[PDB]
RNA sequence: UUGGCACCUCGAUGUCGGCUCGUCGCAUCCUGGGGCUGUAGUCGGUCCCAAGGGUUGGGCUGUUCGCCCAUUAAAGCGGCAC
RNA sequence: GAUAAACGCUGAAAGCAUCUAAGCGUGAAGCCCCCCUCAAGAUGAGAUUUCCCAUUUCUUCGGAAAGUAAGAUCCCUGAAA
């Protein structure tokens, strides 16, 4: 998981979702699921 | 000069119940905090106390809106050091509904020996059942 | 929502209760949304356009269909062990697996689940409420995840395992 | 969950079957009598209250010979409550003997610590003496009784007060040996309180 | 921290280090839980949750600090008139 | 027992997808219990068992004082304190 207050897409695959109040991205991709 | 003052023991002292469902913890407090200091009687005199007893009934379904049961955070400090204790309102509203009701009804109370005399005036149950049968109390709406 | 051939759907204030062949299931819903059940076919009503209500009409939608095909034919969740002396052994109403740790891990299936086991290597999951099947499946799989190196460990059948060196 | 009340009588040790030696403590429990059984109807808990040691008349009361006359027994020098305990044994007036436990039994004792008086924080709370030489003028004092900022001492800063005489349970004790002609128990290791002290023996919690 | 300012104290607010006694913060040294890994395993790296408890004895120097010896699960960093 | 980070299940909003919005579960030496001790001046002064009983003269009145009950103390011998 990264931590960090700029969460953005990283490849095509990225999707950007909110999960308690919380910005997040998840991916196939492991290394991409970043939470804000 | 001439102005009325209400003597110890002048003003009849009458026994509410109210039902606490569904109320908003402070709306309920703040109407009870009025009847047992006597603002809702002419005869209020503000160092006597001719305010009314109050019962309150069902104080466990009582209201708390948006994240408060969860968010709202009830301190107590043993005077020991790191000795603060803290429970949320919603545990509180769960297991010592009376205790909830009580620190509500308190804050809202004068601070000082008049003020703690209304408190004893302050019965207060997680169901439907209190004892106080005898006193005869008379159904208050809000 | 069309009613298959054997199922019975009432409704008792917000509730609705929905007795079938394979079992029956009880789901308590939010009351503003309101369900007009018919005979042959079910339709959910959104009584006005706010973000609560749209999201809630497409739920009581989906759980009420799944409640629906959850008792005909019934869900079925299959799981697949994979690594050597990896094995499940049914005895009783306990689910017994031999996964590689130094003991063996059992699961006894809640009401209205069976957990029956062809093969040695493969596992299979029945029942009609499909989120005690999801979560049964679910807490099979958390014992021994699929890792990434051998890909060893249970997965479901169709389940895709990235893989590394 | 079994309990009784004996007088601690002394220290001594025993040899196993081993041929091992351990210490222990003798408790001498005769005359224990259930006197009342408290259950949630009554007094909200389910306890029994065992009295334990025969009394003389004249160091009684009216008040005390009521309460045992309704368990047709004497004045007792002891009584103490059990929680936890079954009510379904124990009868009002029953004896209570030492063969409610066995050898390897393990129990808690509960007893009053001996008496040390007024105590220093280096015998009371086993704080370290400033240097006894190099200068030093501080030797068994203390300490800093805290920062300055709080204009104000702390509320746990341990100082000199009155040290033993205090209720203390050790936990996990075996029972060694129960001599029942004799109402003794032996149980390994020690249990708080000077010789002649009452020490209260139940099943361990644990 | 190194500083700036000169607002309390010059009819006195004792100033470094150590000892004794601690207590608090968490930006966590160890122990607990977890995500990612250029994670095969054993070791690690990095981030997230976590302050319950724990967090050594010596050589040198007034020292703090630091280097060193030998340990340890670890030898945390800070505040409280340094 | 309830949670943190986290992992999920079911699941729409947004015919898909999605741990979340409704709804279920897992999940820390931490939180609350459990363990030990103090604790009803907890003036909100709680409870149980047992004991003593309704005395005398006054006080218009309310109350007052003066012998006692159960019980306790002074005093004395002491220590396990
Ligand atoms: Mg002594
Ligand atoms: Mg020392
Ligand atoms: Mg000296
Ligand atoms: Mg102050
Ligand atoms: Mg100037
Ligand atoms: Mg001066
Ligand atoms: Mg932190
Ligand atoms: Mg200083
Ligand atoms: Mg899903
Ligand atoms: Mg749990
Ligand atoms: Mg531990
Ligand atoms: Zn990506």
């Amino acid at each position: 998981m990264k931590v960090r207050p700029s969460v953005k897409p990283m490849c095509e695959k990225c999707k950007v979702i909110r999960r308690k109040g919380k910005v997040m991205v998840i991916c196939e991709n492991p290394k991409h699921k970043q939470k804000q | 000069r001439t102005t009325y003052m209400a003597k110890p023991g002048e003003v009849e002292r009458k026994w509410y119940v109210i039902d606490a469902t569904g109320v908003s913890l402070g709306r309920l407090s703040s109407e009870v905090a009025s009847i047992l200091r006597g603002k809702n009687k002419p005869q209020f005199t503000p160092h006597i106390d001719t305010g009314d007893f109050v019962i309150i009934i069902n104080a466990g379904k009582i209201g708390l809106t948006g994240k408060k049961a969860t968010d709202k955070i009830y301190y107590r400090h043993s005077q020991y050091p790191g000795g603060l204790k803290s429970r949320t309102a919603g545990e509180m509203r769960t297991n010592n509904p009376e205790k909830l009701l009580e620190l509500s009804i308190k804050g809202m109370l004068p601070k000082n020996s008049l003020g703690r005399q209304l408190f004893k005036k302050l019965h207060v149950y997680g169901g439907s059942e209190h004892e106080h049968a005898a006193q005869q109390p008379e159904v208050y709406e809000l | 929502i069309v009613i298959p051939a054997g199922v019975t759907v009432t409704l008792n204030g917000s509730t609705a209760t929905v007795k079938g062949p394979k079992g029956e299931l009880v789901k308590e819903f939010n009351p503003e949304i309101t369900i007009k059940i018919e005979g042959n076919e079910i339709n959910v009503s959104r009584p006005t356009d706010n973000k609560n209500h749209r999201a809630l009409h497409g739920t009581t939608r989906a759980i009420l269909n799944n409640m629906v095909v959850g008792v005909s034919e019934g869900y079925e969740k299959k799981l697949e062990l994979i690594g050597v002396g990896y094995r499940a052994q049914k005895q009783g109403d306990k689910l017994v697996l031999n996964v590689g740790y130094s003991h063996p891990v059992e699961f006894v299936a809640p009401k209205g689940v069976d957990i029956e086991v062809p093969a040695n290597t493969q596992v299979i999951v029945k029942g009609y409420n499909k989120e005690h099947v999801g979560e049964l499946a679910a807490n099979i799989r958390a014992v021994r995840p699929p890792e990434p190196y051998k890909g060893k460990g249970i997965r479901y059948e169709g389940e895709h395992v990235r893989r590394k060196e | 969950t079994k309990g009784i009340l004996g007088r601690k009588v002394g220290m001594t040790q025993v040899f196993t079957e081993n041929g091992e030696l351990i210490p222990v403590t003798v408790i001498e429990a005769a005359q224990n009598v259930v006197l009342q059984k408290k259950t949630v109807e009554t007094d909200g808990y389910e306890a029994v209250q065992i009295g334990f040691e025969d009394k003389r008349a004249i160091l009684s009361n009216k008040p005390e010979q009521g309460h045992v006359a309704k368990a047709n027994t004497t004045p007792k020098r002891f009584i103490r409550e059990f929680r936890d305990v079954n009510l379904d044994e124990y009868e009002i007036g029953a004896e209570v003997k030492v063969d409610v436990f066995a050898e390897g039994d393990i129990i808690d004792a509960t007893g009053v610590s001996k008496g040390k008086g007024f105590q220093g924080v280096i015998k009371r709370h086993g704080q370290s003496r400033g240097p006894m030489a190099h200068g030093s003028r501080y030797h068994r004092r203390p300490g800093s009784m805290g920062p300055v900022a709080p204009n104000r001492v702390f509320k746990n800063k341990l100082l000199p007060g009155r040290m033993g005489g205090e209720q203390i349970t050790i936990q996990n004790l075996e029972i060694v040996k129960v001599d029942v002609e004799k109402n003794v128990l032996l149980v390994k290791g020690n249990v708080p309180g000077a010789k002649k002290a009452l020490v209260q023996i139940k099943t361990a919690t644990k």
